[PDB]
RNA sequence: GGAAUACUGCCAGCUGGGACUGAGGACUGCGACGUAAGUCAAGGAUGCUGGCAUAAUGGUUAUAUGCCGCCCGUCUUGAAA
RNA sequence: AGAACUGGCGAUGCGGGAUGAACCGAACGUAGAGUUAAGGUGCCGGAAUACACGCUCAUCAGACACCACAAAAGGUGUUAGUUCAUCUAGACAGCCGGACGGUGGCCAUGGAAGUCGGAAUCCGCUAAGGAGUGUGUAACAACUCACCGGCCGAAUGAACUA
RNA sequence: GCUUGUGGCAGUCAAGCGUUCAUAGCGACAUUGCUCGGCUCUUCCUAUCAUACCGAAGCAGAAUUCGGUAAGCGUUGGAUUGUUCACCCACUAAUAGGGAACGUGAGCUCCCUACUGAU
RNA sequence: GCUCCACACAGAUGGAUACGAAUAAGGCGUCCUUGUGGCGUCGCUGAACCAUAGCAGGCUAGCAACGGUGCACUUGGCGGAAAGGCCUUGGGUGCUUGCUGGCGAAUUGCAAUGCGUGGGGAUAAAUCAUUUGUAUACGACUUAGA
């Protein structure tokens, strides 16, 4: 019974939801309207406030969520169809997303906050060790 | 084995043959 | 940061890895370089293995001992390459490759101790994929170095020895991962998360 | 970078000689004034005149109308090299007018080391239906649904020293 | 030209099951089995239907491009070496010396023998690689058989039989001695 | 760069192209009218001198070849594509050899002179052969040991090269002649031959195949009227 | 049809962080703010506070490191010699 | 080589060109602070292991400097162009089939049938077949591509330019 | 960045460049015409004379010629010297060409240090 | 070296936080049909992880756990590449910020980080001097002698 392992991929196509980078949108989720070239893409996401613009690939990173989207989609139809599949929804929900809140959620912190923390992981870990060795 | 150094008798001793190929064009 | 920063040639570019290597200990950075022989370069082998002989040729005439001294282990090979970089010759510098060390293999203290690598410098990320590039072992030998083998057997028990380790650990974590699971979820807890963490 | 600029000009207006024939071309370059000093070069190619003998009407830049849509570009080109100038054309699929002679430029450069003193850009035309792309390279992105990975990503690290050991997947 | 995907198509016959991770390739079937390493040349294999495999190749330039065709030929190969198996009939000539051809199983190795060819007290040993059987051609005068499932074990085999009889300094024309592979074919022909 | 640079030739002859196709559109489109009856042949191998035996036989009517796609494209390929009424049923029919033919003579006249007409031709690729052939344990000859040795030459040094590599029978040569250690047999009765088991019987020269020319479609301009008969 | 927004340019727009400097030595001057009295960021730093006499501090010499430094004079010749 | 003119050094330090009479900047009181020139920013070395688009593999690449000498060409290295031509009336490649009839043309001659040669290179048939592009034979045969045609289903070939 | 292998003169040449472009005229490889030195001891170079392995030849064998990789290892002796500015048979596997400048003319007609070793 | 006297005193500041191999691939988890096996999941930086509150870290009162950890001991095992360390068993003794307490901090005044000598004694050995010659310019080398 015939097994060819692995060769998953993340894909540049029509309705691929990427992550920027470097740039002023940086950090907000838009999605490839048209490939352009090899480099280059099309991208949008109106719900962030990203705008619409040629883009080199090294600019931005592609994510494991997509959908249906026709080539050479508008504003508002992408915004239809992002709507339509839910991505943040989905986004927010991934371990990937959650990094990146709790890169910018840590960042945040009070000096005093922060000290809870130390005080709490101090409890946390006493309740660990118990459950050990047992 | 050949050098990649130019000796600098031979890097001016090229605007010197460069030069010579000014005045042969004009005439 | 760290104090040693037990690099690992493994997949790096004799040069670049350097360089790097370098300024870290003009900068004050005690390193440690390991697996040299599993250090990498650019091109055929086939070269590495020019661009070398003639460096052998070279040696002194009248007296060919007093000269440039070719070694072969890799190591040093590497070595080389870097006390090219640093004014060598001169206190700042001494005091430098004073900083270095370069060990073939992996041997104790430094075996049990986290190693890393140097972005910046690894075949793997730097070599447009799939271009001809060589791998010192080979090059060492072709040219003189008489161990090849030793570092590999003697190796090959490492890596066990190892391994083995590893497991032993895999298997305790699993434990916490698990413990921190189930004792996860209690208040506590939740709070920091609101925190984050 | 470069930007279009629409510029007119007509030999100053002598006795008997009420306004004269006024010549309009299209020129790509960084700013206002590298544009007229362009402008006078190819006068000077087209007909004899000189930059003091004319005058520049009306010089106003040129925005791409639509700068959300990618189009493909057949570009002629003439350019000067080693040895006699030479007529060209080549195909650029892109967004915007401008953003298509720029990277025709850095083509210009990278093959035939011409640099744009040398490029005259002929004309810039959009290609509406298919079939009219002549080049293999750009008939090469007109296929139904193209899904392609980029594998072999390098991540660009700021910190010299990883722990991790860095694999590339996408 | 830098094209952006260039595949091919290897055939998959019912007999024969491949599985290929990373870039190994294993082939097994009704004669055996087969493995190559392929990780020298860098490309990528989808299997679509248990039937049909698709090695596939991204931003190719020329010389990456070729590394695929190639690889569809050296898995057709691999897959045509179970199924049908191949056999190498080699046929050897003389002057006036017959040369008397044995195999010898010395250390267990398996070994030809050339003996008296053109008239040489050199008796000259050559090594029999593992998975090509041997087997003398019965009413044929003067004939020996290599048959295996490699491609390479076979015909690199066939390639050192013939080799070691050069006649050394000598004419080409007015001397025939020698061995020679006389046909390429197949273990099970059909 | 790097490429399969093409053989040199300076041969007396030129590429016909397209300057052909449009002689050969316009002869079958003036020749529709001219005659009243039109058949189409499936030909499947001909010699030339049997083409122009049937050439010969007759210079009233017309024989037409070429391409098929030629004669699909000056006749009819669909209802609204057509020269003449009807005229593009007879052409989906024919899908083989290109062979087509205009008379102007008797249809009983045609078929029967076609039913008869069987010539000697060679043994053909993928079609059978009639004949168990074997060779004799010695010398070999022209004829391969059919007729008596005294009347056959030996067969020459010279191909014997060939008989070992494309003709694939184990030959060796001893003073000028080809000898076989085996009586050999390479083709039996009722079997479908290759292209080696076809080319060894063309090269003794046996004329073990039968040729029969077969006809299909019939037409008649004035009637429109489209005849399918299957002859052999 | 309706807004924007980039880009270019302006502000005698506002609000921060850092380094260097404090020449001069009664008052005159040009101003600003105030209804006036007066006050001020207006012809160049003032205010508060801390460190000491077994001081504070400052120097000399011997080396060390970094970086730089062809042997002085005379006489030629176009300078190096 | 000679003549004229205008600079540079000569009486001249300073940054740069790894180093230097002729090159690049910049003509000097003693300091602090700022900004730059020329030249650079992997490490030696102060300064982006910056970003962007391409190109290149070299068996001693390249960073060689009015692109000047060895340079006119060669290469089944490679990327782009330009100008001619075929292209679902089915091209390119490819196994398959035909590749003929006066005729084994005519002189040369033991022997010449396309193929050791000399001068013509005709005509008929057709889809197309050269009084012939080679292998081979004493001479023939058989094979051959060139020219068609069938099986396959799209872009391919030639001369050049950079 | 000196130099090495195929002469110069007239010409059927014949890709392109010549203000226009074969006739302002040049023009690549070809082909037509005439015709005061030389005896020791070190080192390096390959452009190799032998030895090593191949490739080609109507190369049967033996031997020969041409060519390729290679510098690992080898390369002789006698009569002539009015200015040595010539050569011949004797052997051997073969008796290759050169560089290291006034190479070893301070081996010929109580300045500094390389090196060999020693404490 | 042992013993007796006399004296002399190239840059630490929470933690170098242990798989190997691949990168046109890999971890990690699970089911086993034990495989180049399936299902699940991760990565897109160490921005992590583990430690982290107390006079530069004091002195005392309990609660809840039966754990965490420091220190000399003790049992057994591992490590030869440069092992010169890494684990474990048992008990003792501290500490516990896991939870709650009860006391002290000032005036430091508004910044200026806060293991060799010089003689003795006992004992191991080498050198010199002598002898031999396998060695030798001189050295050095080799021998022999309570």
């Amino acid at each position: 019974d015939s097994i060819v392992k692995a060769s998953n991929w993340r894909l540049v196509e029509v309705g691929r939801v990427v992550l920027i980078k470097k740039g002023q949108s940086a950090g907000k989720l838009a999605a490839i309207v048209e490939i352009i070239d090899q480099k280059k893409v099309l991208i949008d996401g109106p719900k962030a406030g990203v705008p619409r613009q040629a883009i080199n690939l090294g600019q931005v990173v592609l994510t494991p969520l997509t959908f249906a989207l026709p080539r050479g989609a508008r504003t508002a139809t992408v915004s239809k169809k992002w709507a339509a599949a839910a991505v943040c929804e989905k986004w927010a929900a991934s371990s990937w997303a959650k990094k990146i809140a709790q890169r910018e959620r840590r960042a945040a912190l009070t000096d005093f906050e922060r000290f809870q923390v130390m005080v709490l992981r101090k409890q946390k870990r006493y309740t660990v060790k118990k459950a050990l060795a047992k | 084995r050949q050098s990649r150094r130019t000796s600098t008798k031979l890097k001016e001793g090229i605007k010197k043959k460069a030069s010579a190929h000014r005045k042969k064009e004009k005439k | 940061v760290e104090p040693v920063v037990v690099i690992d040639g493994k997949g790096h570019l004799v040069g670049r890895l350097a360089s790097v290597v370098a300024k870290q200990l003009l900068n004050g950075q005690k390193i440690v370089v390991v697996r040299a022989e599993e250090l990498n370069i650019s091109g055929e082998f086939f070269r590495n293995k020019l661009k070398y002989h003639d460096f052998l040729r070279k040696a002194t005439a009248f007296n060919k001992t007093r000269g440039p001294f070719h070694f072969r282990a890799p190591s040093r090979i590497f070595y080389k390459a870097l006390r090219g970089m640093v004014s060598h010759k001169t206190a700042r510098g001494k005091a430098a490759l004073e900083r270095l060390k370069v060990f073939e293999g992996i041997p104790p203290p430094y075996d049990k101790k986290k190693r890393v690598v140097v972005p910046q410098a690894l075949r793997v990320l730097r070599l447009k994929p799939g271009r001809k590039y060589t791998t010192l072992g080979k090059l060492s030998t072709s040219v003189g170095w008489k161990y090849e083998d030793v570092v590999a057997k003697l190796e090959a028990k490492r890596k066990v020895s190892s391994a083995e380790y590893y497991a032993k650990k895999r298997a305790f974590t699993k434990k916490v991962a698990s413990a921190n699971a189930t004792a996860a979820e209690s208040d506590v807890a939740k709070q920091l998360a609101a925190l984050g963490y | 970078h470069f930007k279009e600029y629409q510029v007119i000009g007509r030999r100053l207006p002598t006795e008997s000689v009420p306004e004269p024939k006024l010549f309009r071309m299209r020129i790509f370059a960084s700013n206002e004034v590298i544009a007229k000093s362009r402008y006078w070069y190819f006068l000077q190619k087209l007909h004899k005149v000189k930059k003091a003998s004319g005058e520049i009407v009306s010089i106003n830049q040129i925005n791409e109308a639509h700068p959300t849509k990618v189009k493909n570009f057949g570009v002629w080109v003439r350019y000067d090299s080693r040895s006699g100038t030479h007529n060209m054309y080549k195909e650029i699929r892109d967004v915007s007018r401008v953003a298509a002679v720029e990277t025709l430029y850095q083509d210009m450069a990278a093959r035939h080391r011409a640099r744009f003193r040398s490029i005259h850009i002929l004309k810039v035309a959009e290609i509406e239906k298919t079939a009219d792309v002549k080049r293999q390279y750009v008939k090469q992105f007109l296929t139904k649904d193209l899904k392609f990975p980029l594998p072999h990503r390098v991540q660009k690290s700021t910190k010299t020293f990883s722990y991790k050991r860095p694999s590339t997947f996408y | 030209m830098k094209y952006i995907q260039t595949e091919q198509q290897i055939e998959v016959p019912e007999g024969v099951t491949v599985s290929i991770k990373s870039r190994i390739v294993k082939v097994v079937g009704p004669r055996g089995t087969l493995t190559k390493n392929l990780k020298h040349i860098d490309v990528t294999f989808t299997k679509v239907n248990n039937q049909l495999i698709k090695v596939a190749v991204h931003n190719g330039g020329r010389k990456h491009v070729a590394a695929l065709r190639t690889v569809k030929s050296l898995v057709d190969n691999m897959i045509t070496g179970v199924t049908k198996g191949y056999k190498y009939k080699m046929r050897y000539v003389y002057a006036h010396f017959p040369i008397n051809v044995n195999i010898v199983e010395k250390d267990g190795a398996k070994f030809i023998e050339v003996r008296n060819f053109l008239g040489d007290k050199k008796i000259r040993n050559v090594p029999v690689r593992d998975g090509v059987t041997i087997e003398f051609s019965t009413n044929v005068k003067d004939e020996i058989v290599l048959s295996g499932n490699s491609v390479e074990d076979v015909s690199q085999n066939a390639a050192d039989l013939q080799q070691i009889c050069r006649v050394r300094n000598k004419d080409i024309r007015k001397f025939l001695d020698g061995i020679y592979v006389s046909h390429k074919g197949f273990i099970t022909e059909d | 760069r790097s490429k399969r640079s093409k053989l040199v030739t300076l041969a007396q002859t030129d590429k016909k192209g397209r300057e052909n196709k449009e002689r050969i559109f316009d002869e079958v489109r003036e020749a529709l009218d001219t005659y009243r009856y039109v058949w189409v042949l499936h030909l499947d191998d001909v010699r030339t001198p049997v083409l122009q035996e049937i050439r010969t036989s007759w210079a009233g009517s017309k024989l037409i070849m070429g391409k098929r796609k030629v004669l699909q494209k000056a006749l009819g390929e669909k209802r609204e594509e057509e020269y003449k009424e009807n005229l593009y049923q007879l052409s989906k029919l024919c899908s083989g050899v290109t062979g087509l033919l205009f008379t102007d003579e008797d249809v009983n006249t045609v078929k029967e002179y076609f039913k008869s007409y069987v010539r000697s031709d060679y043994s053909r690729p993928n079609t059978k052969a009639p004949l168990t052939f074997t060779i004799p344990e010695g010398i070999v000859y022209s004829r391969g040991g059919q007729i008596p040795a005294e009347e056959d030459v030996p067969m020459i040094h010279s191909l014997e090269p060939t008989m070992r590599n494309k003709f694939e029978i184990p030959t060796k040569i001893k003073a000028g002649k080809i000898t076989i250690d085996s009586p050999y047999l390479v083709c039996t009765e009722g079997e479908k031959l290759d292209v080696r088991q076809a080319l060894i019987l063309k090269q003794f020269g046996i004329a073990a195949s039968e040729f029969k020319v077969k006809v299909s479609a019939y037409y008649d301009n004035d009637s429109s009227t489209v005849e399918s008969t299957n002859i052999n």
